[PDB]
């Protein structure tokens, strides 16, 4: 077990709301490589049960705030989904920083860190906020299991265990080291990706004409079903008219997350 | 009896041929490929994923003098710095102005998520072509899977069928393949130990659960700044991210001959390319002679309505006076047409309709019923929709006018 | 395959908010197609259904008799599963179980529950 | 909703079939073509395992020594050849309308 | 009536501070097609007088917060202006979402929705936040009057009325319908638009030289006053030096929100 066995530390942050400090909410690690805006943080606090709260360290005395008074933001605010151990899971948009802050009965405490939270949309309609309804595809999202899937991080005794951080030195008594699981792993699933409007398809002699009116930047992929593919791959944000030549062999057409359609001429 | 026919490798389409012996009755063979596969021999080379710059802690000594213990982590850097943790009110709670000593150590391990966010590099060769057929050789119905290497036969009720080889010897799958999220890419991935930073191959484990990884990430430990304890490092961006945000589209969106690429059982299904040969060995039992089939009947064909479309446009009408009211095979020995069915059912003294396809403005195709050579001739009106979604059901010789 | 255990106290004092829990040992609570149930057995009454809830899209379903005083909840962070029974009585002395349901690809999962835990006795006594 | 199970007990000596009945208040057939019925086997000292659902559908890890059928409200669980390990209780079980009420329990012993 | 007969409802929002669920503060409609940042919202919660409050639906029971505890934000925070019925009027800047949220005793409620809020500046100086001072052009902004102007939306009984929403189904007993008015229609008015700096105008033989020093993107619109106009439209942000030829037939130009100036050459 973690919350009944370990202890959080203080550590260096650039911006502790007045220059630097030794911060109770230091950010050691940020991961934003999954698809739909889930970020994972590795803080210098803990998140336990006594029913989901935050235990932090401040000049020896170990403190406690609820998790609802915590607030983190990148360029807009975020929404904490969960916390477990030193780690935390949220729903954050893109920004050139992650910031975190809370308020005891006096001036607020905060920490910011430059890590590029990156929104990584799913599919072939590049979006910025995920869609109400749509088709469903594979998505690797920072899951909500705090169970041991195989990842680990190291830690050590200095009475209680503490993470083996770059912002703290190493004792010389004995390296009584140990390993604790990294929750909030990146797992598969099914996410709801948008569906662009129906393309308008005007025929002609060995010719297709494509009137396209996208709601969002949608990729278009066209090729041929012949020995020479001629693959055209373009991102489209404005309304467009794209004409293509379609032999007796074939011509494949893929607009966003729609399925592939095929066309071939006849005399 | 033996027969050596050729099938265009194109799924969804039927192939109605016949075996006609000089004395005995015909046999219709309707073979329809439902799927046609193309499976390369894949040999693993390495895997890759994001990296995680592990940072062993500072080893600090106040008015000290340290030495680096050589460890063998992947891309194990190590240094010693002098001066950087000056006095008290200087972070390390050391007494001294200089001759305070830090030892920094930074290694490069694979991500905590490398089990389910990782690319697999592959070397391909030796396509083991393969197929699914829907077969009717003399009033049967089989859904057999078939290899089209010409040594692996199938057997139904005395017949022996053997398919292939020489499906044009083509593959889309280039010598170097990368697999990621079900998508397959023809990237020139570097070997295990030639991967450079900022490229696909900065982290190279032989398997996803090996014991050793190779890390060339361009890491350079830097000097800290007083105020607090820390370990700095300049490192390159991962090449996984950079390949990811700059890769071309997949082989399913850049493949010729209309191939559909698929998953871990790497395969290109439905490549409309080449022609698979079929060699038969039919027995004499299911090869019956005339005495149970109707016969020559003074038949006359007419082409009522012809359109030289890609599909079954034409309708032929045969007026006969036959002995028995039963079944007959039907076929056109030439490529001047392609008929929907192989089995017509003659009544006693009636007529019969035949839906067919063709591509000539002046068809004259030697149509066949049980033993006769009836001859349909006519003219063909042009079509009504010059883009369709139903592919070609004919041969397209230079026979327009 | 999916072991299940149950926990919570015993002699809860009468006229109080009783509570129990139940863990999913080596299994998924956040999955669809499985719903999780609570079932009690009183001496001489026979078995009895209380309520359940789905894993994903977890909105609850209760018994209208004691819907005023029953509550089922969930915590994905611990993969646990719970029950809170307000305003207890005398006859409620019973053995409480928690149960999983089969992969509900059909309308037979209704009632068709499977792998259990041992049980927790509850004697509302002094 | 109310459901009666008959009999309260069933003495037997092995080597014989058997039959037990259940009468449900409302017709437990549904417009979608399904007879919602479950039969739970409770051994001594364990939680209720199953033999026969759907009115006539067997379970997966079940022996072939059982069967069941019925109509609307009058349902029958039939055993083919009783063994020694069949000692316990049988529960008739209902699911088409809340509450998912269960049976009173027919005790089986040799 | 006015109104004392309606009821709010719960409904699907994509995001509710833990994934998806039914939300009291859903957003059925967003309209952001006015000039100076006004947006109108249409939610699953009401706004009234018993003073400006928010009566929301929650698991049968009906609740009430004020309208200083509510907070909506798109990319920067918004500032509510008024509320009436299911509708809400605000001053929001540009973003790719509208989030809305509040907090009873311990829980925070939220609803976010992808809608393209857009700031549509008046005039020919494309600004992002309006100026302290400037000339006065004609604008259409979602007004603050809540009178009945002619716009209506539908609703029905299932004891109380409820909106004929896509996120609620229809009853089979009786379709007792009715219509209620939309306030805050888009009405005319007069808005304050920035005035660019004075262009510098050097002369030359049958030529003019414009030195331009803008504070923000601005339209330069030039034409000749002859049979062949040669209209030159440009957007200008950098400091520029544009030289134009000017005949006896005439030449006029327009610099941002300035009036048109006519120059005429001579020998």
């Amino acid at each position: 077990n973690e919350y009944k066995l370990t202890r959080p530390y203080m550590a260096r942050c650039i911006r502790c709301a007045v220059g630097s400090c030794h911060s109770p909410i230091a950010i050691e690690a940020v991961k934003s490589d999954g698809h739909d805006g889930y970020v994972r943080l590795q803080t210098s606090s803990q998140y336990g049960l006594d029913g989901r709260t935050m235990r932090y360290d401040m000049h020896g005395t170990i403190k406690e705030i609820p998790l609802h008074q915590v607030s983190l933001y990148t360029s807009r605010p975020c929404h904490i989904v969960d916390g477990h151990g030193y780690f935390l899971l949220a729903r954050c948009p893109a920004g050139d920083s992650i910031t975190m802050e809370f308020k005891k009965d006096s001036v607020r405490h905060s920490c910011s860190v430059p890590y590029e939270v990156k929104f990584n949309p799913v599919g072939r309609e590049l979006y910025t906020h995920p869609p109400e309804h749509g088709v469903e595809q594979a998505c690797q999202v920072y899951a909500h299991d705090a169970q041991n899937r195989g990842a680990y991080v190291e830690m050590h005794l200095p009475d209680k265990w503490v993470y083996n951080s770059d912002k703290l030195p190493k004792a010389a008594g004995a390296t009584l080291k140990g390993k604790l699981h990294v929750p909030f792993l990146l797992a598969d699933g099914k996410c709801t990706v948008p569906l662009a409007p129906e393309p308008m398809i005007t025929f002609g002699f060995r010719s297709v004409s494509l009137k396209l009116h996208p709601k969002n930047p949608t990729y278009l992929i066209t090729r041929q079903l012949a020995d020479e593919p001629h693959y055209t791959h373009e991102l489209i944000s404005e309304p467009a008219v794209r004409n293509f030549t379609v032999t007796e062999k074939g011509w494949e057409f893929v607009w966003g997350n729609h399925p592939p359609k095929r066309f071939w001429a006849q005399e | 009896y033996e027969h050596a026919t050729t099938m265009p490798s194109q799924a969804g389409i039927s192939y109605n041929t016949i075996v006609n012996r000089a004395g005995y009755a015909p046999l219709p063979i309707s073979i329809t490929p439902t799927k046609i596969k193309l499976i390369p021999t894949v040999n693993l080379e390495y895997v890759t994923c994001h990296y995680k710059t592990g940072m062993d802690s500072p080893a600090i000594k106040c008015c000290g003098s340290q030495e680096c213990t050589p460890t063998y982590r992947p891309d194990e850097q190590c240094k010693v710095f002098t001066g950087v943790y000056p006095f008290m009110w200087g972070g390390a709670y050391c007494f001294c102005d200089t001759e305070n000593t830090q030892v920094s150590k930074a290694y490069v391990m694979k991500s905590d998520d490398c089990l389910a966010d990782h690319a697999e590099a592959y070397k391909a060769h030796t396509a083991s072509v393969q197929a699914f057929l829907n077969i009717t050789v003399g009033e049967h119905s089989i859904v057999t899977t078939v290899y089209v290497n010409g040594e692996t036969p199938v057997n139904f009720n005395g017949v022996k069928i053997t398919a292939g080889p020489l499906s044009t010897a083509w593959t889309p799958f280039d010598r170097k393949i990368v697999q990621y999220a079900g998508e397959i890419y023809n990237y020139d991935f570097p070997e295990y130990g030639a991967g450079q930073p900022g490229a696909f191959g900065d982290i190279q484990s032989r398997t996803v659960s090996s014991s050793d990884l190779y890390a060339n990430t361009n890491l350079v430990l830097q000097r800290p700044k007083a105020g607090a304890i820390h370990v700095p490092y300049t490192q390159a961006p991962s090449g996984f991210e950079q390949w990811k945000k700059d890769k071309a589209p997949s082989l399913k969106f850049t493949a010729p001959f209309g191939c559909e690429i698929y998953t871990n059982p790497i395969r290109a299904e439905n490549c409309a390319v080449g022609s698979i040969p079929l060699a038969f060995d039919i027995p004499d039992a299911l090869f019956t002679r005339v005495s149970e089939t109707p016969t020559l009947s003074a038949a006359e064909c007419t082409l009522n309505e012809c359109v030289y479309s890609s599909d079954f446009g034409g309708i032929a009408t045969v007026k006969y006076s036959a002995s028995k009211s039963g079944k007959c095979a039907v076929h056109v020995p030439s490529g001047t047409a392609t008929l929907k069915e192989a089995a017509v059912e003659l009544t006693e003294q009636g007529s019969a309709t035949i839906h067919f396809s063709t591509a000539n403005i002046h068809p004259e195709f030697r149509l066949q019923i049980c033993t006769s050579y009836v001859t349909c001739k006519g003219d063909c009106h042009p079509p009504k929709d010059h883009i369709v979604t139903h592919p070609q059901y004919h041969a397209q010789t230079f026979t327009a006018a | 395959q999916v072991q299940v255990q149950e926990s919570g106290p015993g002699l809860v004092k009468p006229s109080e908010t009783l509570s129990l829990t139940c863990a999913v040992s080596s299994g998924s609570i956040n999955d669809d197609s499985y719903y999780w149930t609570w079932i009690r057995q009183s001496p001489g009454k026979g078995l009895e259904w209380l309520g359940f809830i789905h894993g994903g899209t977890g909105k609850s379903f209760y018994n209208p008799s004691l819907e005023s005083r029953v509550t089922i909840s969930k915590d994905t962070s611990r993969n646990q599963f719970s029950l809170t029974l307000s305003s207890v009585s005398a006859a409620d002395t019973a053995v409480y179980y928690c149960a999983r349901s089969h992969f509900c690809s059909n309308t037979f999962c209704y009632g068709w529950f499977d792998v259990w835990g041992p049980g927790i006795r509850v004697t509302v006594s002094s | 909703v109310v459901m009666t199970q008959t009999p309260l007990s069933l003495p037997i000596t092995p080597g014989e079939p058997a039959s037990i009945s259940c009468r449900s208040s409302q017709s437990l057939l549904h417009s979608n073509g399904n007879t919602y019925l479950h039969w739970y086997l409770q051994k001594p000292g364990q939680s209720p395992q199953l033999l026969i659902y759907g009115g006539s559908n067997r379970a997966s890890g079940v022996p072939d020594r059982f069967s069941g059928s019925g109509s609307g409200t009058d349902f029958t669980l039939k055993i083919s050849k009783v063994e020694a390990e069949d000692v316990g209780v049988y529960y008739c079980v209902q699911a088409i309308a809340f509450p998912w009420t269960f049976g009173q329990g027919t005790k089986v012993e040799i």
